[PDB]
């Protein structure tokens, strides 16, 4: 269902990554499957060859987490007008309290570790269910 | 403007606008203009309130958003008062 | 712009904003509003010193960068009782635990 369309169309982007995480660009390719691209460091931009109709979304390198590109989840490249590359902005999400905090203790604690902690079962199962891409196209499916 | 106050366990009375603590859906059931939290102490509810004005003040803005930060010790009781809070 | 302020007193803390240009008494006003007790019965503080109420946040040290919604610039508040102010207190939040083993 999510999928990039084969337009051949090229489309110049640039990809700036404003947010203080590693990010790592995903293409969505033509059957679907997630294909990562190259990461970006913090505050870094890349102008990058892509086509219009083709599927894109961003997720923190080392953790997963998801980020917003143009204030939503998936960035489309569209016509360039007179010769202009799209701007594609990827930040940090107003993430929940929960997911934050959850965040910070999947960072500090080995998922060995997470049944050690004295918290309620379903805070365990929500520490293990950790951001993952195909959840999220699952999810948007 | 109207506020309400939350008070922690340890007795600590955090006065902040009550559109900011509706925030949290459990706090609204609460008030329906002070609530007990007798399991959240103080440095977990001032963070929590912290929050609140993070939320309201980065939530549909293209400023650049900011990390929101929790030190390791506190960050396993926040975990806890945010499940609770279902914020 | 906004500055993001705890106005604290003994076990007392109030979260609001308030502009970087706006006068320390105002922000007595703002306190009036939700504790009723006037502003001549105030004094604010930024850590021990005691701030004119002419001045402005900004002139007083609480800028929009350092005063941010996520990490709240703290201003001290003593009350007056009857003739003479009270020392400024500020009861400190509680210590959180030892990180547990598994969080090192
Ligand atoms: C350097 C860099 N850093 C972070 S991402 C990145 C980057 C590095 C290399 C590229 C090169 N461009 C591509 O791979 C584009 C992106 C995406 O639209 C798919 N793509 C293609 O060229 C695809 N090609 C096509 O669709 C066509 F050739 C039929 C037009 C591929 C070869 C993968 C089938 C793009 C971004």
């Amino acid at each position: 269902v999510l999928r990039s369309v084969n337009s051949r169309e090229p489309s110049q982007v640039i990809f700036c990554n404003r947010s203080p995480r590693v990010v790592l660009p995903v293409w969505l390719n033509f059957d679907g499957e997630p294909q990562p691209y190259p990461t970006l460091p913090p505050g870094t931009g890349r102008r990058i060859h892509s086509y219009r109709g083709h599927l894109w979304l961003f997720r923190d390198a080392g953790t997963h987490d998801g980020l917003l590109v143009n204030q939503t989840e998936l960035f489309v490249p569209s016509l360039n007008v007179d010769g202009q590359p799209i701007f594609a902005n990827i930040t940090l999400p107003v993430y929940t309290l929960k997911e934050r905090c959850l965040q910070v203790v999947r960072s500090l604690v080995k998922p060995e570790n997470y049944r050690r902690l004295d918290i309620v079962r379903s805070l365990y199962e929500d520490l293990e269910d950790h951001p993952n891409v195909q959840k999220d196209l699952e999810r948007l499916t | 403007m109207m506020y309400v106050k939350l008070i922690s366990s340890d007795g600590h009375e955090f006065i902040v606008k009550r559109e900011h603590a509706l925030t949290s859906g459990t706090i609204k059931a609460m008030l329906s203009n002070e609530v007990n939290f007798r399991e959240i102490p103080s440095h977990v509810l001032s963070k929590v309130c912290m929050y609140f004005t993070y939320k309201v003040r980065y939530t549909n803005s293209s400023t650049e958003i900011p990390e929101f930060p929790i030190a390791p010790e506190i960050a396993l009781e926040l975990l806890m008062a945010a499940n609770f809070l279902d914020c | 712009m906004d500055v993001f302020l705890m106005i604290r007193r003994h076990k007392t803390t109030i979260f609001t904003d308030a502009k970087e240009s706006s006068t320390v008494f105002e922000l007595k006003r703002i306190v009036e509003g939700i504790l009723k007790r006037p502003p001549d019965e105030q004094r604010l503080y930024k850590d021990d010193q005691l701030l004119d109420d002419g001045k402005t946040l900004g002139e007083c040290g609480f800028t929009s960068q350092t005063a941010r919604p996520q990490a709240p610039a703290t201003v001290g508040l003593a009350f007056r009782a009857d003739d003479t102010f009270e020392a400024l207190c500020i009861e400190p939040f509680s210590s959180p635990p030892e990180l547990p083993d598994v969080m090192k």
